[PDB]
C-alpha cells in the first residue's frame, strides 16, 4: 500500500506525491545554505535510518500527509 | 538544473557521419545534462553506491565527486547506410537514442 | 586525468549509516572519476550515444556537454544489518562496490 | 583474426596492442593544441568512416603496425 506526501522538491509535479512512505530530507552542502526537499519514497528505505550527520537528515513517516510543515536539524 | 532528458539533434553531416549515413539526415538523440544533487530522485534509479557517493561527496568534495547524469536506457533508430556502396537498411541501430536518464 | 576506477573507502559512521550496519565498519567501495575525453576508449565500453555525444561536445561544448565517466558494473557486499533490533545477515547488498567503469 | 597496432594514446598498457584494425585518431578540442592518438579498434568501426572535420579524423587499417608514424590533417 501507499501513502500521499508533501511534495516540495525540485522534482514535484505537483503538491503532492503517493509513495510507500513519505520523505523530508535535510541536505547541507559544503558551502551553501542548508536545503529542505519533502517528497515521498519507494526505494532504499535503509536511507530513512540514517543516523542524522552535520550534512544530512533523513526522516520518513508513512501517515498520510506526515511529512508536512516538519523541520528537521543537522549535528554540529 | 536537475538531471534530466534534455533534446538534441545529430545532425550526420556535422559530425562526419553522413558519408556512410545516407539517411535519416539526422535524429533526436537526447541528452542527459543536469547536476544529481542529493537527495537522487527515484526516477533516475540510482544505484546505492551512486547513493553513497552523494553522501560522501556533502561531507568533503575532495574525497568523492558528485553522481553524475547520464543516460540509463538506449533506444535504437532506423537508419540507411551505405554497406560497400550499396544502401541497405538497418533496422534497430542500437543505443543512438536517450529514453531513460539516471544518476550513477 | 582519465576515466577510470579510484580506490574510495566508505565509513558507514561518518555517514550515519552505522546505526543500522553492525558490520562491516566500512567498505572499498571503488570510485569512477576523470574526463571521457575523444576518443572514447574500448575498455569504458562506450555506447554509440556517449560516442556520438562526445563528438559534438568537440564541435562546440554549448550544444552537448562531454561524457561522463560512471560506474558500468555493481558488486554487491556482505553486510550485518540490524531488522528490528536482530543482528541479520545479508549475504549480497547489491549496487555497492564498483568492479567495472565506463562513459555513457 | 587480429592484429599488431602502434599504440600512444593515454590508455596505452604498452608501446603495442592487438585488436582487429589498427587506429588514429586526431582529435581537436575547442582550445587546446590537436591531439594524435594511436591504438587498436575492436568495436564502431562505423567510426573509421567518419569524414574528417575541423575537430576529428579517423583513420583506420589492418595491416602490422600500419598506423605508426601515419599523419593526419583536420579540415579548415
Ligand atoms: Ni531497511
Ligand atoms: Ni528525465
Ligand atoms: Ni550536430
Ligand atoms: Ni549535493
Ligand atoms: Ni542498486
Ligand atoms: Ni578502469
Ligand atoms: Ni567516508
Ligand atoms: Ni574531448
Ligand atoms: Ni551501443
Ligand atoms: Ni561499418
Amino acid at each position: 500500500p501507499l501513502v500521499t506526501c508533501t511534495c516540495e522538491s525540485p522534482h514535484c509535479k505537483g503538491p503532492t506525491c503517493r509513495g510507500a512512505w513519505c520523505t523530508v530530507v535535510l541536505v547541507r552542502e559544503e558551502g551553501r545554505h542548508p536545503q529542505e526537499h519533502r517528497g515521498c519514497g519507494n526505494l532504499h528505505r535503509e536511507l530513512c535510518r540514517g543516523r542524522p550527520t552535520e550534512f544530512v537528515n533523513h526522516y520518513c513517516c508513512d501517515s498520510h500527509l506526515c511529512n508536512h510543515n516538519v523541520s528537521l536539524v543537522l549535528e554540529a | 538544473n536537475y538531471c534530466k532528458r534534455t533534446p538534441l539533434y545529430i545532425d550526420f553531416k556535422e559530425i562526419g557521419w553522413d558519408s556512410w549515413i545516407i539517411a535519416p539526415p539526422g535524429y533526436e538523440a537526447y541528452e542527459c545534462r543536469g547536476v544529481c544533487n542529493y537527495p537522487l530522485a527515484e526516477h533516475l534509479t540510482p544505484t546505492k553506491h551512486a547513493i553513497i557517493q552523494a553522501l560522501v561527496h556533502l561531507k568533503n568534495s575532495q574525497k568523492a565527486s558528485k553522481a553524475c547524469c547520464v543516460p540509463t536506457k538506449l533506444e535504437p533508430i532506423s537508419i540507411l547506410y551505405l554497406d560497400k556502396g550499396v544502401v541497405t537498411y538497418k533496422f534497430k541501430y542500437e543505443g543512438m537514442a536517450v529514453s531513460e536518464c539516471g544518476c550513477r
